[PDB]
This record gives C-alpha cells, structure tokens and sequence, in this order.
C-alpha cells in the first residue's frame, strides 16, 4: 500500500481573513465592507462611511474604529452609507456582523436583497395570511406566521 | 482449476476493455476495477524472460518451475496478493521474484521522495 | 466475409451515434457550467470568520483518534458519472484514512454503491439534491440535521475545489465539535494572542467577542458558519464535477 | 473487508449474471420491471377499494 | 415563540429567506433567488440490496426533527 | 459425422483436380446436394417400414463464431435445429457451452417425454424471463427476483462433463423451477444436487416416511417416463423428498459451508464443487 | 394512421434504445418515456401465439380479427391502456386478453406478496 | 428510368453468356461506358438547336445504404446531382425521405426562378443550422 | 521560416478556437489573444482576389510576388503591423494594398462621424 498518496488542503487556507491588531494607534477614516449572501458577495471590501443594522437588543450603527463586536443580525433592514452621501437599503435574513477595530465588516447573511426590489402590493396579501396563521390555535402554522410577520413589519414600516 | 479461473477472469476482462478503452476505469463497478487490476496482474504475470531473449529484455531469464506456477497464480486468484503493485508483475518469474521487485520499487519511489525532500531544502 | 464486414459496419454506426450522444452531454455540460462560472468571480469572501473562527492547527491524526471516539467524514460525491477520479480519489483518501471510529454520512448517489461495498458498517446514508433547484442555506441546514445524528467530536467535509478548469483538487474541512469549540475559545481567550502555525491568523479579540456573546447566539453562530461551510463545499464540488466532466468527455470522444 | 468480489469459488458471492444476455438492453429492461411492478401493486390496491 | 418549539436557527432564517423570496418582484434576481428556498433534497439509505428513505430529518420547514 | 467441412474440402478436391469449375469459396457448387442426399437420409420411417428411425449429429467447424460461410448456412438449410457452442462461454467457464439465444430444435415438445414437456415448459418461460435481467450486476441481493435466482441455479445445473440420467436430471431441474433450492447459494448448486443423486439424506439421517421415492433405486425413471411427475402419486413424495433434501442441507451443510474461513479448507472445498460440476 | 403511427413511432424508439443504451432513462423527457413505453407495449402486443405453434409455446392459438386489431392498437397509440402492464401484451390476441392476463398477474402477485407475508409469520 | 441498376444486370447477363471478360461484381468494364451512352445524351440544347432540352431522373436501388457500389459510383461520376432517399425518415413519418447533407444538386440556382431563389437561399441558410442544432440537442 | 511559425499560430489558434466555444475569450492568457488576433488577421491575409472575376464581381486583383508575401507575413508575425484592424486584410494583396483600406476604413468612419456630429448639432 502506498504510504499516503493523498495530502489534502484545508479548505480555509483559501481565503483571506483580516488579522485583528492590538495597540496600533490608528483609527480609520472609512470601514472596508464586505455583505455576502449565502455564499456570493454583493460588495467586496468596499469603502463605506457609515452602516446601520438591526438587531434583537435594537438598531445599531457603526462607524469607522468601531469597537471589536461580534453579534446577530435580526431580520429586518440595512443601511450603507457611502462618502458620497448616498445611501443603499438591504433586507437581510438573519446573519452575523463581524465588526473589526482596523475598520472591517462582514455581515454574512442567508438572503440580501434591496428594497427596491420589492413591492408594497405582493408584500399586503402576506401579511393577512401571516396573521391570520398566527391567529390559528396550531404550533405548526402560529410559529411560522410569527417569523413572517417578524420579517414582514420592518418592511411594512421602511416602506412608507 | 486454477487454469479454467484464470481463462474465465480473462474473459471478463475482455468484455471489459470494450467500455475501459471508451470510458475509463472510474465508471466500473468496484467489483469489476478488481477484476480488473487482478487480470492486468495475470496477464502481466503472464510475461517473463528467456535466456534467449537476454538481448532485448535486459534480464536474465528464469525458468519457472510448475510446481510453483500453480500456487502463484492460486494466490493471485484468491486475493491472497493485492497490496503488490501491478508492474511487479512484468518480466518476472514466480512470486517471489514479484515481491522482490515490489521491494525494489518501494525502496526506489521512497528514496525519489527524500532526495526531493533534500532537493526542495537546499532549494 | 460478409459477416465480418456487416459486423465492422454496425460497430462504426454504434461508434458515431455514441459520438453525437456524447456530444449532446458534453453541449449540456457546457450550458451548466457557463452558469456556475459566475460564481468564480464572486466566490473566495464569506468564509472568512468561518475560518478564523473554526480553524485550528493542523492536529495529526493518530491523537485525534485516541483524544476521540466517534468520528465523521462527510465525502460530497456526484449525483451521475463520466466526471473523472473524483469520487474514486475521496474512496481512496478515506480507504488510507480508516479508522475503527469513523462514520460516514455523504451526498451523492455514487457515494451509495461504492462505500457500502467498500465500508461494510461505517458508511450509514447520504444525501441527494437532485440538480433542478441550485443548493441552498437550507439545504445545509438539512446535511447539519444528519450530522448530528451522531455525537460526533470532529468532522472532515470533503470535498472537490476548482483551482480552474484543468484543476480540480480535494480539500477539507476540519469542524470541532460545540462543546470542545467553546473550551478551547476560553482557553484561547485567557492567554495572549500568538499564532502556532504559518498561514493562520491571530483571532483574541474574536474569541472575546464571543464571550461577550450570549449562549444561545455562539450556538447559532457555531451552527450558521459550518452551515456556511457546508454549503460552500457543495457549491464548489458542483463546480468541479461540471468541469471535470468536460474533461472527463472530451478525452471519450 | 475490502470487497465481496463474486466467482465460481465458495467464499466469493454470487455471480447470477449470464454472458449470454447483452448488457445494452439493461437499463430499458430494468426501467421496465420497475414501472410493471408498481402498476401490479396500484392494481393490487385498486381491487382492494 | 419559536425557539422551544423545537425548530433551529437555521430552518429559522430560511423561512425568512422564503419570505423574503416571497414578496420580492417579478425579475430575473426572483428567478435566481427562487433556487435557494425550493425543496428538492432528500436522504438515502441503502439496505442489503435496496434503497430506502431516511425520513426522520425532514425537508419541509414546518416540521421538527424527532 | 464428424468434421463435415472436412468432407467438404475431400470433394472440393476431386472436383478440381478432376477439372470441374469452381464456385462460391472455391466448391464446385453443387456441395449443397451432397449434404443434401447424405441429411435427408435421416428419417423416423413409418410403422409400414418397421418404425425405424436415424438420428443425425453431423459436426460443422467454425471459423470467428461466423455462421455466413458457405458451408455452415448450407448445412443450417438442411438440419432441422443446431447445437451452437460458443468459444466466449467455453472459455467464459461453462461448459458444456451452448448458446440457447442461437441453439434451437424444429421438433420441440413432440421430441422429449411427458416428464421432461412440463418442465421444459417452465424452464423456456423462466429462460425467457432470465435472459432480459442477466445482464444487470446483482445490485439488489435480498430484492433480487426468484427468477434471477432460479435461471442462475438452472445454469449452475447444466454444467457437466459427462452424460446424466433422466431421473438424474428431472428431479434436479424440478427443484430449481419449484424454488426448492433457492436459500442455498450458487456455488453450492452442484454439491446440492450431487447428495440429492448419489448420497441420500433422508435415508442416512432417519428422515424416511417416503414410500418409495428414493434416487437410489435408478428404475423409478420407467415410472416418470410413462406417468409423470405431475401426477397423484409421484408429486407430493417427490416433495416430501425434496424439501427434507433441502432441509438437511441447508442445516448440516450449507452452515459448515460458511463458517470455513482456512485458505486450505477453503480450496478443499473449492475443488470439490469443481468435482461435483464434472462427475454430474 | 394507425400503422403509420406506429411506425413512426418504432423509429423513435430505436433513437432512444440509441441513447438508453449510454445515458439511462432518467435523461429523458416524461412525453419521451411515454412513447418508450407505447413502442415496448406495442413490440410486445404485436406477437401473437399460433395454433401450429402449440408445440414451442404450449398455448392456444388466437384468430385477431382486423377491426379489432385497429380498435386496439388505436387505444394503446393514444395512452387509452398505460396503466395495463407491459407483459401483459406478451404473446396475446386482442385487448381482451391482455386485461385478463393482466388480471391474471396481479392474482399472483398479490399471491406472492401474501404468502411473503406468512412466511414472515411463520419465522 | 425505373430503373438502371436492372440494366446493368441485363448487360452483365448478355455479356457472361456471351463470354465477354469480367471486371468488378461480375459486370465489364464498360459499364460504365454504358450510362455514359445514355445519360449524355441528356443536354439543354443551344438556341442554334431549337432551345430543346432532355431531362433524366435515373433511378438506382441501394442496399442497406450502400453507396460505395459499382453503379451507384459509376451513377454519381456521371450525373449532374442526386437525390438521396432514406428509410429511417421514410418511416418516421418524412416523406419524401430525403437526406438533404446527402441530397446534392450542383445546378444551385441557375435553375430556380427570381421568385425561388430567395426562398432557397433563405431555407438553406435555416436548414444548415437547425441540422447542427438539431444533432447536439437532446432527446428532451 | 515564415511559413512554418504561421503554420504554429494557426494550430495554436484552432487549439483556442476549441476552448473559447467552451469557456471564452477572457478565459485565455494575454499572449494566446494576441496570437488569436494576429491568426484572425492571417487566415483573412490569405483571402486574395482574383482578376479573373474582375468583371463578375468588380474588384480588382493582386498578382503578389514571392518575397514581398514573406516580408508581409514576417511583419504580421513580428507583430510591427498589429494596429491595423483584422476586416482590413480580408480580400487584399500585400501590405502595401490592406493600409490603403485601412486608411479608406478610418476615412470612412471620420466622415460618418462628422456627418452624425453635425446633424445633431444642427438640430
């Protein structure tokens, strides 16, 4: 038999990972952000000026030098703010943002699509059925009426 | 016996390279890529040297012995020697000789592999 | 004379109409992956806290066995064939990796005939995603589902990474188990931060992070980063066995 | 432990396949015992209701 | 709510991501993102000679593992 | 006749030394009338003429497995059926090596007896069937179907070296068409039916309560050839022989069978089945 | 129309035994694998057991009647008879027949089927 | 002419039993020679020659496809043009069942009129890419 | 010389040609696209008139010599002519004759350029 034809690599060795610094002595002028859906990213270490995401504990925004936090993303809205001043709006659903002290983020996320490609009108018929399967008495249908009425308020609230 | 197995094994293995020389070994059966590597090691068994041709095939010739050509190919047939590689098989005469040569051939790719050792270090 | 003639002309006719056959995988082939090519361009980005967060160094193997007692290997295999040794190459590393504490759940239907003739007892199922719906984060979910199943204290996701075309290479993913995770981020977490190994970064202020976390939150992070994992190992044997496959084809015809 | 391999000797498992039958008709001969064998048994349960 | 119901995070964030998938409008990305919500998946097991189904782990989101 | 092709050549060369035309492959042409003259000789002569008969065997040789030569469809035109023996299963490791997709008979059932109709009967329909699933590798092993055990059995049986007896083959063939030796695997099919003709079970191990079905006696095949097995009387001892044959086996036999795990038991063993498929 | 249909529709089928041969059924389309298995029913439908054959066959003969062999071959050409299995169409006369054969196989099998199940009960 | 292929085994006839030498498939040499004679003749005629014109539609019988035959060669050599019949489209419904990568004329057209030749050109252009389309596309 | 490296470009270039059906054109090196364009450049290079359809289809023809071919090809190959666009060699004689349409090409795109300025300046 032959002594280990095989040898193969860690598939983490492929990416790129920031490399946190302690006492560096420099805050950034403008984070370096990254957002990827379920396995392609929508923005690739962009510069940002600002970000503003939602969580459980509340709404939270982060700026350049924010603190090291790692923390969930509720479902809900996400705010890019660039140097330019504009602004781009995100649905997410669930994630985890990975803020860094050098100025990086990367909110990875299931879903992320802008609002703009969403309409008031499909998005009305959902909630009765949301809320009337939340009103049925039956774990099965309750449960899964909450989650969408969950995902579905922030929107009915952004949107107008 | 062990001759009408050997001439069956044959067989299938002729059916065989119909789809091997197509496709390729990956698309058989596990069963069938044994059969395979066990009749490629018959019939490389199969081969050995002549005194006559010491000329051409660069090896002394043996002369293999009947007693002993049964039981080789008995344990060739049983899966009693599978780890041997299948060019220990060519030009040799008697398992003995094939596992000498698969000692040979051990000891030569394990030494290629610490000369490049030392070759990528002082690289 | 006849016969033989006869007998060479239906063979040259099966000859070219397994040609055309051919070619009509091969044209099928192409579509499928001119679409997953799009993916190269965007791939390489999620993982990055996955592996800052799950990494560790590379542990031998003969500790690992004697440290645990029911390991996992997961080879995502091929749903049909004429790829190449891709499936024959993840038998083959798991057949020189075999160990009296394995376990082995896959994905593929290849992965059905030859493991169980190959591992009697160890290999347990796998998992198919018939290729009509592209894979998914729940489709993950769905493979997590299986694994823990098992008690298991590491798993070893194998899989196919697509280098390029002509390059379709194995590779692992190491996964710790939940509670052996968490003890090593405390452990990590109290001493000062040195990295033991070239190429692997330095993650303190995450494994504090972590600890400011609540308990609930570092499970679901645990779960949602292998899940991200998961799926990147499907997504890029996907790739691998539609660029193999043309390789795999061109050299039949 | 590596592979029940079959054969014509005892330790070796079963080899019920015969050379005479070609292998080109297989997969429609298979195809067909599977979709007969589900019809039989829808026509099991329909004489039942 | 939903947590001891049993469901986990993730069967969480893809009923979400259905939802999401749900109101989102008519377009291409609707038909790019369709794909990664649909069930299609299953499990296998192979018996002696035959296959058969591993249906304690469902597909189907509203449903709890046992 | 032996090597007719031989006798071919013989008046191929009187002919053209003789200084006649040649023809198709060189014969002189009319080669088809002397197979002719000499096959239509064979006969079953009326019950005027003494109800006399000759069977013919001529032997043809073939070049490649070809049936396109000349003399070989010529003589094909004359016989009623053709034994076809095929080098591929010859050396495939049957042997006898017939090919029944290629040997067939024009006289059928009216040739064989009232014992051998019935099973000649089930065993086309089962080689029918067989011959469609063969080619498929055994993937479902406990969900293989009864017909795929019994025409492997069937094959298994037909290996000989040498001639069998009518009640020697009747009885081994039944137990394989009924599905009475379908637990035992395929190796062990000759060993099976060697017990079942020359060592008696039942009578060795007490298990007798058979009035007089036994294979030891070899005149009870006078009795098979006029009623039949498919008859009141010969049927269901003819089962309360076979299922305790198989009984007995299956515990004494098959289980010591199984449990050799030696390189030289194991090869003990092996030759002896090989033994059982020649003397049977 | 009839014949005519059938005949275009064997032509297809042998483009497709071109294919199963080498892919499988599973890659092709369900309007495909219907006309598959029409021709394999149809292939089979079209044998017939003869009377002077009684010998080879051990079965009655059958005298098919022309409007009855258009009305039946019309009604498996449009889809009429797909639930009837394959075999039955093996060596019959009309649709009649090959309703009761089918009946027929099904009292066995559900035969089979029980008594596999007393077996069961048994040990 | 229904057909020539049965000519040419008259001629074949009339020359063995008159002891003629053989050539190839027992026919003689000038065979060929023979559909020279005929086929020749015929010519679209000059304006000094009444504008006449002669067509022919020889037809010639294959065998399981067979175009590397005698006549059929000799036939080829000689005309100006063929059509190519097949069964597997004579039974699949395409009748007539030409063979149109098969099926030449090297009168393009100079025969087809100011209205066909549009028509034609438009259907070669459509036919040359729905063959290579439809040969790689599945059955599905 | 000359001919031999053209005979290399252009199985080079059917060996692209064979990939960029399978991937496309940016899948390749930016040395394989330079010998892809300076192929497509050649293969429309050997596209030559002809004066003896001078009148049939009106344009004129180029009796090329010997060694100013030579020079044209190693000139094309040296890769001191690849500003000129790949349309200016189809259907030309030398590389004195394909920058006279070269010039006429650029000529042409000005004055429609100027046309399309100026009318919608006017407007």
């Amino acid at each position: 038999q032959d002594p280990r034809k095989f040898f193969p690599d860690n598939g983490f060795r492929f990416f790129d990972g920031p490399e946190d610094s302690f006492g560096d002595g420099n805050i950034p002028a403008q984070i370096i952000l990254t957002l990827t859906r379920q396995d392609e990213f929508i923005l690739k270490q962009e510069p940002v000026a600002a970000i503003t995401i939602r969580t459980n504990e509340g709404e939270m925004g982060v700026l350049a030098g924010h603190e090291y936090t790692v923390q969930q993303l509720a479902p809900g809205i996400l705010e890019v703010e660039y140097e330019g001043g504009k602004k781009d709006q995100y649905v997410i659903s669930g994630g985890f943002a990975h803020v860094n002290d050098t100025g990086v983020v990367d909110i990875n996320t299931v879903e992320a699509v802008p609002l703009e490609e969403i309409d008031h009108e499909k998005l009305a018929k959902a909630l009765e059925e949301a809320r009337a399967k939340s009103q049925s008495p039956d774990e099965a249908v309750r449960i899964q009426g909450e989650i969408a009425l969950e995902i579905f308020e922030p929107l009915e609230a952004a949107l107008h | 016996n062990v001759a009408m197995d050997i001439v069956e094994m044959l067989t299938k293995y002729k059916e065989l390279q119909d789809i091997i020389a197509v496709l390729g070994i990956d698309e058989l059966s596990e069963e069938d890529k044994l059969i395979v590597d066990r009749a490629r090691k018959v019939a490389k068994f199969m081969s050995q040297p002549f005194a006559v041709a010491e000329v051409f095939t660069g090896m002394k010739g043996y002369y293999v012995q009947l007693e002993d050509c049964v039981s080789d190919f008995g344990s060739l047939l049983m899966g009693q020697c599978d780890n041997i590689p299948e060019m220990a098989f060519y030009m040799v005469g008697g398992l003995d000789s094939v596992k000498e040569k698969a000692a040979k051939m051990a000891a030569e790719a394990a030494a290629m592999r610490e000369r490049a050792r030392k070759a990528a270090e002082a690289k | 004379g006849g016969g033989t003639i006869r007998f060479w002309r239906e063979k040259l006719e099966g000859y070219k109409k397994y040609h055309q056959i051919v070619k009509t995988i091969k044209m099928v082939t192409l579509a499928k992956y001119r679409q997953t090519v799009v993916r190269t361009r965007v791939r390489d980005q999620t993982l990055r806290y996955t592996r800052k967060a799950l990494d560790a160094k590379t542990q031998d193997d003969q500790e690992v066995i004697e440290k645990s007692e029911c390991l996992l290997y997961v080879p995502i295999t091929t749903n049909r064939g004429s790829c190449g040794a891709l499936n024959t190459n993840m038998v083959r590393y798991l057949q020189e990796v075999e160990n009296p504490k394995m376990t082995i759940i896959s994905v593929g239907k290849k992965a059905l005939d030859a493991m169980t003739k190959v591992f009697q007892d160890t290999y347990r199922r796998t998992i198919l995603n018939d290729m009509k719906q592209a894979m998914s984060f729940q489709f993950a979910a769905y493979v997590l589902e299986h694994m823990n199943t098992v008690p298991w204290d590491r798993a070893q996701i194998v899989y196919n990474r697509y280098h390029g075309a002509a390059s379709q290479k194995l590779a692992i993913f190491n996964l710790p188990k939940f509670e052996d995770w968490k003890q090593k981020l405390e452990e990590d977490s109290a001493g000062d931060g040195k990295i033991e190994e070239d190429g692997l970064l330095q993650s303190l202020p995450m494994k504090t992070a972590l600890g400011e976390l609540e308990e609930t939150a570092v499970e679901d992070f645990y779960n949602f980063h292998s899940c991200l994992a998961v799926l990147n190992a499907v997504s890029e044997n996907e790739l691998s066995e539609y660029a193999a496959r043309i390789v795999a084809v061109e050299n039949q015809l | 432990n590596k592979v029940k391999v079959p054969g014509r000797k005892p330790q070796d498992e079963e080899d019920l396949t015969w050379a005479e039958a070609d292998r080109k008709l297989t997969p429609e001969e298979r195809y067909a015992r599977d979709k007969q064998m589900a019809l039989l048994d829808k026509m099991t349960s329909q004489v039942e209701e | 709510s939903w947590r001891d119901a049993g469901i986990s995070y993730l069967r969480y964030l893809s009923i979400v991501t259905r939802c999401i998938h749900e109101v989102q409008k008519e377009g291409p990305l609707l038909t790019k993102n369709v794909r990664f919500s649909t069930i299609g998946w299953k499990s296998l097991y192979l018996d002696h000679g035959a296959t058969k189904e591993y249906t304690a782990i469902p597909a189907e989101l509203e449903k709890i593992p046992e | 006749y032996d090597d007719l092709s031989k006798q071919a050549v013989s008046y191929r060369q009187i002919s053209l030394l003789l200084r006649r035309p040649p023809g198709r492959e060189a014969y002189p042409g009319d080669v088809f009338y002397l197979h002719s003259r000499l096959l239509e000789r064979s006969a079953m002569m009326s019950p005027q003429k003494g109800s006399g008969s000759l069977t013919s065997l001529p032997i043809v040789e073939t070049l490649s497995n070809d049936v396109t030569a000349y003399i070989v469809t010529n003589v094909i035109s004359i016989t009623d059926g053709q034994i076809y023996l095929d080098a591929k299963l010859f050396t495939g490791g049957q042997r006898p090596a017939v090919n029944i997709g290629l040997s067939v008979s024009r006289v059928g059932s009216s040739a064989q007896n009232k014992a051998m109709k019935k099973v000649g009967g089930a065993l086309k329909m089962l080689m029918g069937e067989y011959r469609k699933m063969a080619g498929e590798q055994t993937s479902g092993s406990q969900n293989v179907s009864p017909v795929m055990i019994r025409g492997a059995r069937c094959l298994q049986l037909f290996n000989q070296k040498g001639p069998s007896y009518f009640m020697d083959a009747i009885v081994a063939l039944y137990a394989v068409t009924n599905g009475y030796m379908d637990d035992v695997k395929l190796q062990y099919s000759k060993f099976y039916e060697f017990l079942l003709l020359n060592k008696d079970l039942p009578v060795l191990y007490g298990q007798v309560n058979n009035k007089y079905f036994y294979m030891y006696n070899k005149n009870l095949n006078y009795f098979i050839r006029y009623f039949g097995l498919n008859h009141e009387i010969l049927e269901p001892e003819l089962k309360k022989y076979i299922e305790i044959h198989t009984n007995l086996f299956l515990d004494n036999y098959q289980s010591r069978m199984n449990e050799l795990k030696s390189d030289e038991d194991l090869v003990q063993l092996k030759n002896l089945l090989y033994a059982c498929k020649r003397t049977v």
